[PDB]
């Protein structure tokens, strides 16, 4: 019931259909499984909101085709 | 035949520790009510044999506290307290030096990108609106420090341990800020498709990815368009105390009296190190206790802070 697009800082973007009450932990395992990075390895934001495991997407407000952004972490 | 059992220590106000046997056959809900470890909520989990020796925090199922949590810390999380006590548990260890004239953190626990975090928000024109975070922030810029950095590993969900990035934590504790009045307008140009402009307020408007220098953000980057093309970026108008300029760690020149301070990384993505640097009457490296100065300096670099007050371009 809900596509939107997550996007790389890298420039890449892909589409991702979810539901407002799946995980924001459950969304990171399907852009893991996508793009073939581990799941410890980057976070989502949406609008300069960090999106925690936990939480449910619906939390943050999404909405059709909107942008949740991929960032790399760096493990220091 | 005897059960399987571990020896760990017990504590409800992080001063009083008891001494617990704990039964593998059942989570820890289940023997202790809401139970935490190193800032986890470890309520649901079974023990494991390597959770032997560590000191776990209870703390009962009120929810008189969730009126406390929500107006002390901003946050309906029922977890943080725990998460946050936690933490504290391991964070009172941890030993706070003074080290040219900011408060830092010893080695430990992977804690160098706290000590970042910490180092750099001390320079900053920035202050907390959660009251709780504001009184530990203040306590740590007096050199008591162990609360902050509790509340910031569970404000950003960490655990004590844990490798973390800077950007990623400032990000989370950002979101706390008394930034209701930070904004920045962008406006990106795109031969195909044309001209666009962008107005942000709040973490967005005073933190960017993708270049290290205020100057090239000014002057114009590189950003892949939405047509596929590559268009340019600038900024138009800023209005902030300070902003943060990020990117992929390169190696990278700091020249007294062009920056507030940065932070360094050495290492990759997997695994890494954090330095900080600031500028004085000249460049001091800040690695945790250890201190080196310099008049100039040149490494891996991954986050640049600024002084701002209000900017407007002179471009169109
Ligand atoms: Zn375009």
């Amino acid at each position: 019931p809900l596509s939107i697009l997550v996007r790389n800082e890298r420039g890449h973007s892909n589409i991702y259909e979810v539901f407002l009450t799946q995980t924001v932990d459950t969304l990171k395992k399907k852009v893991s499984q996508r793009e073939q990075v581990h799941e410890d390895q980057f976070w989502l934001s949406f609008e300069g909101r960090p999106m925690e495991d936990k939480e449910l997407l619906g939390e943050y407000g999404l909405k059709p085709q909107c942008t949740v952004i991929k960032h790399l972490r760096l493990r220091g | 035949m005897e059960v399987k059992t571990i020896k760990v220590f017990t504590t409800v106000d992080n001063t009083n520790l008891h001494t617990q046997l704990v039964d593998m056959s059942m989570t820890y809900g289940q023997q202790f009510g809401p139970t935490y470890l190193d800032g986890a909520d470890v309520t649901k989990i079974k023990p494991h044999v390597n959770h032997e020796g560590k000191t776990f925090f209870v703390l009962p199922s009120d929810d008189t506290l969730r009126s406390e949590a929500f107006e002390y810390y901003h946050t309906l999380d029922e977890s943080f307290l725990g998460r946050y006590m936690s933490a504290l548990n391991h964070t009172k260890k941890w030993k706070f030096p003074q080290v040219g004239g900011l408060t830092s953190i010893k080695w430990a626990d992977n804690n160098c990108y706290l000590s970042s975090v910490l180092l750099a928000l001390q320079q900053l024109e920035v202050k907390f609106n959660a009251p709780a975070l504001q009184e530990a922030y203040y306590r740590a810029r007096a050199g008591d420090a162990a609360n902050f950095c509790a509340l910031i590993l569970a404000y950003s969900n960490k655990t004590v341990g844990e490798l973390g990035d800077v950007r990623e934590t400032m990000t989370h504790l950002l979101q706390h800020a008394n930034l209701e009045s930070a904004k920045r307008v962008l406006n990106v140009v795109c031969k195909h498709c044309g001209q666009k402009t962008t107005t942000l307020t709040g973490v967005e408007a005073v933190m960017y990815m993708g270049t290290l220098s205020y100057d090239n953000l000014k002057t114009g980057v590189s950003i892949p368009c939405v047509c596929g093309r590559d268009a340019t970026q600038y900024l138009v108008q800023q209005e902030s105390s300070f902003v943060m300029m990020s990117a992929p760690p390169a190696e990278y020149k700091l020249q007294q009296g062009t920056f507030l301070c940065a932070n360094e990384y050495t290492g990759n993505y997997q695994c890494g190190h954090y330095t900080h640097i600031t500028a004085k009457e000249t460049l001091y490296r800040i690695d945790g206790a250890h201190l080196t100065k310099m008049s100039e300096y040149k490494g891996p670099v991954t986050d640049v802070f600024y002084k701002e007050t209000s900017y407007t371009t002179t471009i169109k």
